[PDB]
């Protein structure tokens, strides 16, 4: 439940909450429905969206 | 008696023996044909479960 | 206490039963007839028996191949109207003339057995006709309806 | 093309001779005949001349068995 | 039985003895048959009445 | 591959797409500067060729359509300025081994528009086949029929059509066989 | 046309016309209705392809009547134009008979397509 | 040159230069379909086990063929006179065959041979609706089936429950491919005789008629009730 | 509530309900055979074994408005069965246009079209709309992305009525959504690691749940207004709840009930919430809840009998020792059983017959002998409960209550 990153796209439709457990969650801001993205096996340290908002860059403790 | 018990069991259970050019089949019973659905075709059931336990998905 | 509608051409036959309507539409297993049981249970009530006229024959043939509300069935509804009696139709798709006006109709799963009986012994007691005459009128109707449907 | 026509009509002659020669022969049947019976003793027994009626002449060729 | 025959047969349909002698020795087959007496073939003149 | 223009349709920002013809029925569309996979369009059959049509909408907005042909002759048109979704699916009249589709008369990928207001709708569409037959459709009326008939089927060269290109004015088509 | 029984769908008609194209390259088909009926008479046809696109279809539906006598498979495809393209001529082709062979390179493809045909009879 | 009789009168074996099977005539003088005619003063038409299907069952040996010269028979699948001609020959002028078919393309020659023989009466309606020819005839003594449709057991079950008297005969010819291909004839024929004894048809015999037809059988049964 | 047992070498692969409004529930089921089997829910027996007229049935589906029934068979056929004739009576309707490969899953669009995924990696679309020109012929064919090193089978196909799509899971693990008109793919997800055996949806098609042999349940969502106006499913969530497989999944959603139910090779059932799948909780049922028992003991001789499928076994306490067993193979299916107090006679009983066996303890073994009674051999038994050492009471499957070794008056219930 600790959150170490967050990001928003250029429309404010979606929002990326990256947690210290490793997961990311895209919430859809109009209705607060979430989507979980689990790859990071350690804490999520950085998130960004692309300009159209359809790609999410993430980076963490793995150097990937 | 140990090496032919399944032989005498199957040779007394099974039907439709030969008579020269002919073959004398038993007709079945309305008892079984109305108490149960017929048996599965083991060919297709083996095909489906052998597919779901193919080697390419590493089960364990 | 019931009638049954049986056809052989344009000649329709509303034959009444020698038992009750419930007895007709309830048991049907007591005939098993050689000839005498069907002869006793049979009663030639009405015979709207037309002739070898191709118009009347093919008209009742089309009404037999379709729903059975023909003028001969209206004649049967005229000649059986006593107390809105019970009728045994042959085909279940003749539901209109089965229950159109004051006739409790029933055709299900033993009506076929009693039609097997009365169709087995149509010629022996119902008309004053013979076996070669029934086969000749049947083949005349058959060739008429065949050349009607199959064009020439 | 005309000697191909010659060989083709010779082939069609033999084709028609073949079909309307084999139409007027009779071939010995070979079919798996099967008979359905009651409980087990009718199957255990010999099918006792149920359609052979001689076990010497009119049993084992079926193009015409007989009933004397 | 005439309808299920090819158009070449309908061409040579009358000339069977000339056809089959000209096939059973390797000669040239006829081209007219029973259809020679049609009015169109009457209007044609030369080798184009075979055509 | 083919290179084309695409509009964002919430900004008036265009960017180039490359379009790759893949194995199953797939066209993989991806960005021409970043290489990011944008979308993919799958047709049903053996994908053989595809072309890009554009149509203007308003001042400064146009729409990109991918036109992809089965080997058998059935053609999909995908609107891809939105998500790559089918808007039309029709069938080439005749034509059984289909090698090459092309549009022309407006801005193709080979007559490209230098300025966004100079983007034109293509008039002609030629579907050239393995027998050398080239059906020619006139898209000023053959966008509505869904079994449209060609304005002519050319048959002059007899082996497999491997190039067919429209002149930039859209008055000559060039059939060519390798 | 209603009276053109079995008509092929798109996948079956695509592989039918593919085997027609490779039989045309191997010179193993007789294109045209009269040549198809000649192969039907002589019994050297593997299967018959017809086109449900001719404006009298009764110029076709007579070779079904002697296909069902020699139990040779027959099938309909929707386009005479496309059948002519597949047969590799410049004209529309109404019917085409793939002739028989036993040393043929495309024998397996012919057999596969004719089994897919006689499934729908 | 010597005609011997068969197990069923109206069926004979003309022995001699060609020991081949044969029936009588009810057509005086002529053949119908170019079958060979043998005279021995008396006219005879050769049956073919390949051209027809019941002749193959006779040649394979059908003991109680309920088609017999003192009956009337219902033929659900001829499409043309090539078998019901011989069935009218064997049933003679005492009885009647009801040749009932659906596809009216060879129904033309069906009605054409029914013109010549009064034994044969045709019905040109599909055999899954017997109620459409309720009003034509009933109570047959033996049904014959030659339909190559998938619902053979249901079609002849409906026809035998409407038109077959008790303890009569049922002869059904079963093609294996019209039900299920890719599986062998033994399983599909066992499946169909069980499907037919689900109704009141006690199966008597089946045979496979292998030199005449690929993957066929003829099943006879008696209609219980 | 009830259990309907089948016997030796019987399985069941698909089953569908049918409830025309105003008439009784009807339950059809295919096994691994050529028949469909319709069961009457009262007795717990088949009331109809309709042999479908083509090949071995691989899948079954029920029409929307439930008057027709699709069975998709091993020889590539799709057979329509007319259901609306009343409960029990089933007619053949139409064999749809054939194909080569076996059709492994079916669905209906409406009363009109029927979609079928086959074992050649393709998805056919037939029209079952009667009185059209193209009735029965297959209108479309679609092909999924094949596996590189093995054959691909499309295992699950559903229709999504709120949009106009077909969702399909195949044996690569990929899940594809296809526009029905234009018959073509909208988007493909590479979700599972192995086959997707079963997938389902909710009422308004805001979610599609899917599961297979890699034992995760994936959820694909379209609930956002932008998702609904753009027709764009997202791969929303993913849960690992099952132990071995998931072979069946279904969903129910009402005013006081919204759960998806799933089960697989591990024998237990799992309930999750539909609109709260990833967030909410779940319940893994016990693998057996013995509402019908298979074990009972007798206090004399300290012994216990227990019956699995078509065999009974008896052991005593001491440790413990297996004293006798009865693998009666004249039987095919078992049901309930009871022993006499004093441990003399066992009676086993199934819905077709029952049989009574005298027992004599001969030491470290028993001797068991059949005692013949043809009334017992003819009667259907559900429960036998032993009034005395000789008298038992029998509840028949057709609601009869006998007293043997005769008839209890039993009043009727308001229907």
């Amino acid at each position: 439940r600790y959150v170490s990153s967050m990001a928003i796209d250029n429309m404010g439709q979606q929002l990326a909450v990256g947690f210290a457990s490793g997961v990311i969650s895209i919430v859809s801001l109009a209705d607060l429905q979430i989507r979980l993205l689990k790859w990071h096996i350690d804490s999520v340290l950085s998130l960004s969206f692309s300009h159209d908002g359809s790609y999410l860059l993430s980076g963490g403790w793995e150097k990937v | 008696i140990k090496t032919k018990k399944r032989k005498t069991l199957k040779n007394l259970r099974k039907d439709s023996v030969k008579r020269g050019k002919f073959r004398v089949q038993l007709l079945s019973t309305t008892q079984d044909s109305k108490t149960l659905p017929p048996k599965k075709e083991s060919s297709i059931i083996r095909s489906k479960d052998r597919w779901l336990n193919r080697k390419a998905l590493n089960k364990g | 206490y019931v009638l049954t509608e049986t056809s052989a051409g344009y000649a329709l036959l509303k034959a009444s039963d020698k038992k009750i309507y419930k007895s007709s539409s309830l048991i049907q297993d007591l005939d098993s007839s050689d000839k005498v049981l069907k002869e006793f249970k049979i009663a030639a009530f009405s015979k709207f028996n037309s002739a070898a006229n191709a118009l009347e024959e093919a008209n009742s043939i089309i009404e037999g191949k379709v729903s059975s509300q023909l003028e001969k069935l209206l004649e049967e509804i005229k000649k059986d109207k006593k107390s809105t009696l019970i009728v045994s139709e042959t085909k279940l798709a003749n539901a209109i003339n089965k229950l159109g006006l004051n006739f409790n109709v029933v055709s299900d799963a033993v009506t076929l057995d009693i039609y097997r009986a009365i169709k087995e012994y149509l010629p022996e007691l119902l008309p004053g006709m013979s076996d070669n005459d029934l086969s000749k009128m049947s083949l005349g109707l058959a060739h008429s309806i065949g050349r009607h449907k199959l064009k020439f | 093309t005309q000697d191909s026509n010659y060989v083709r009509t010779l082939r069609q002659i033999e084709l028609k001779k073949l079909e309307k020669g084999a139409k007027q022969l009779m071939f010995k049947s070979s079919g798996n005949h099967t008979i359905f019976v009651d409980s087990r003793e009718k199957m255990n027994e010999f099918t006792p001349e149920k359609f052979f009626n001689t076990t010497s002449e009119m049993v084992n060729r079926s193009e015409n068995r007989l009933t004397k | 039985s005439l309808a299920k025959s090819p158009a070449s047969t309908i061409q040579i349909l009358g000339a069977e003895k000339a056809l089959f002698r000209a096939l059973k020795t390797k000669h040239d087959t006829p081209k007219y048959g029973l259809l020679y007496h049609a009015s169109l073939v009457g209007q044609a003149t030369g080798k184009n009445k075979g055509k | 591959f083919k290179v084309a223009h695409l509009q964002n349709s919430q900004t008036n920002s265009v960017h180039g797409i490359v379009l790759l013809q893949g194995n199953n029925g797939w066209i993989n569309i991806l960005h021409s500067t970043s290489g990011l996979w944008l979308m993919g369009c799958k047709i049903e059959g053996v994908i053989t060729d595809f072309c890009i049509d554009y149509q203007p909408i308003s001042r400064g907005k146009f729409r990109t359509i991918l036109i992809a042909v089965n080997a058998y002759g059935e053609v999909w048109e995908f609107d891809l300025n939105k998500n790559g979704h089918v808007i039309r699916r029709w069938k080439d009249q005749g034509g059984v081994g289909i090698t090459k589709i092309q549009v022309g008369g407006g801005t193709t990928t080979t007559c490209p528009a230098l300025q966004i207001s100079k983007i034109k709708q293509n008039r002609w569409l030629a579907v050239g086949s393995e027998s050398g037959f080239v059906n020619l459709y006139d898209r000023n009326n053959a966008m509505t029929s869904s079994t449209p008939t060609p304005v002519a089927a050319l048959d002059q060269l007899t082996t497999t059509i491997s190039n067919l290109q429209f002149s930039p004015d859209g008055q000559i088509l060039c059939m060519a066989s390798r | 046309n209603p009276k053109a029984f079995p008509l092929a769908d798109a996948a079956l008609t695509q592989q039918i016309l593919d085997v027609v194209q490779q039989a045309a390259n191997l010179r193993q088909l007789k294109k045209g209705a009269n040549e198809a009926t000649k192969t039907l008479n002589r019994g050297i046809s593997e299967f018959i392809i017809m086109a449900a696109d001719c404006e009298p279809i009764e110029i076709l539906l007579h070779l079904p009547l002697l296909c069902e006598d020699k139990n040779v498979p027959y099938v309909f495809v929707p386009s005479r134009v496309a059948l002519g393209r597949a047969c590799g001529v410049s004209r529309p082709v109404i019917a085409a008979s793939i002739t028989t062979n036993d040393a043929s390179a495309i024998k397996t493809q012919i057999y596969a397509v004719k089994d897919k045909i006689e499934t729908l009879l | 040159v010597v005609i011997e009789p068969h197990r069923h009168a109206g069926v004979y074996i003309a022995r001699g230069k060609e020991d081949l099977l044969v029936t009588k005539n009810m057509a005086p003088g002529e053949s119908v379909y170019g079958e060979k005619r043998i005279s021995v003063k008396v006219e005879y038409r050769v049956w073919n086990p390949f051209r027809s299907k019941l002749a193959a069952g006779i040649m394979g040996g059908l003991d109680e063929l309920f088609i017999a010269p003192g009956k009337k028979v219902l033929y659900l699948g001829a499409a043309s006179g090539t078998s019901v001609s011989h069935v009218s020959d064997v049933v003679g002028p005492e009885g009647v065959v009801y040749a009932v078919e659906f596809s009216h393309r060879p129904g033309r020659e069906l009605i054409s041979m029914a013109k010549k023989r009064p034994n044969i009466i045709p019905i040109i309606e599909d055999a899954r609706h017997p109620q459409k020819y309720r009003m034509l005839i009933g109570m047959v003594d033996c049904v014959f089936a030659d339909v190559a449709q998938p619902d053979q057991a249901r079609i002849i079950a409906l026809n035998s429950h409407m038109f077959l008297k008790d303890q009569g005969g049922v002869v059904i010819s079963i093609k294996a491919n019209c039900i299920d291909s890719t599986v062998d004839a033994e399983t599909v024929f066992a499946r169909e005789v069980q499907k037919l004894r689900e109704e009141r048809i006690k199966p008597l015999e089946q045979l496979t008629l292998e030199p005449y037809e690929r993957d066929h059988c003829i099943v006879v049964g008696r209609y219980m009730r | 509530e009830m259990v309907i047992e089948g016997g030796k070498d019987r399985s069941i692969e698909g089953l569908c309900w049918s409830n025309v409004n105003g008439e009784s529930l009807r339950l059809f089921s295919i096994g691994g055979s050529t028949v469909v089997t319709e069961w009457d829910l009262a007795t717990g027996l088949p009331l109809r074994n309709y042999d479908c007229n083509s090949g071995v049935i691989w899948s079954i589906s029920i029409n929307d408005s439930q008057d027709k029934l699709s069975v998709g068979c091993d020889n590539g056929t799709v057979v329509l069965i007319d259901i609306s004739g009343g409960p029990g009576v089933l007619e053949h309707d139409t064999i749809l246009m054939r194909q080569e490969a076996r059709v492994l899953t079916l669905a209906w669009k409406k009363d009109d079209f029927v979609i079928g995924g086959c074992s050649d990696g393709r998805i056919r679309i037939w029209s079952a709309q009667k009185n059209d020109e193209n009735m029965g012929r297959l209108l479309h064919t679609m092909k999924v992305d094949k596996a590189k090193k093995e054959s691909t089978l499309v295992w699950s196909v559903i229709y999504l009525p709120r949009t106009d799509q077909i969702a399909s899971g195949d044996s690569t693990g990929s899940i594809k959504f296809w526009d029905f008109q234009f018959a073509t793919l909208n988007q493909s997800f590479k979700a599972h690691d192995a086959d997707v055996l079963c997938l389902t949806t909710d009422t308004d098609n805001n979610y599609v749940f899917s599961a297979g042999v890699d034992r995760k349940i994936f959820q694909f969502s379209q609930n956002t207004n932008k998702s609904q106006k753009n027709n764009r499913w997202v791969n929303s969530s993913n849960r690992l709840l099952h132990g071995n497989d998931i072979r069946a999944i279904c969903a129910y959603q009402s005013k006081g009930a919204d759960f998806l139910v799933s089960g697989g090779v591990e024998k237990t059932l799992v309930i999750n919430s539909l609109t709260s799948f990833s967030n909410g909780n779940y319940r893994k049922m016990p693998t057996v809840e013995p509402y019908s028992k298979n074990v009972l003991v007798n206090k004399e001789q300290r012994l216990v009998v227990s019956w699995s499928e078509s065999t009974v076994k008896i052991w005593t306490m001491g440790n413990y020792k297996l004293v006798c067993k009865l693998t009666l193979k004249d039987d095919q299916n078992i049901s309930t059983c009871s022993l006499s107090p004093d441990g003399q006679v066992l009676v086993v009983g199934r819905p077709s017959t029952t049989k009574v066996f005298h027992l004599q303890p001969v030491g470290n073994k028993l001797k068991v002998t059949k005692l013949d009674n043809d009334l017992l051999l003819r009667t259907s038994t559900k429960l036998v409960k032993f009034i005395d050492n000789s008298k038992i009471v029998i509840c028949s499957c057709e609601d009869d209550v006998f007293i043997v070794d005769q008839e209890v008056e039993l009043l009727e219930v308001t229907s």
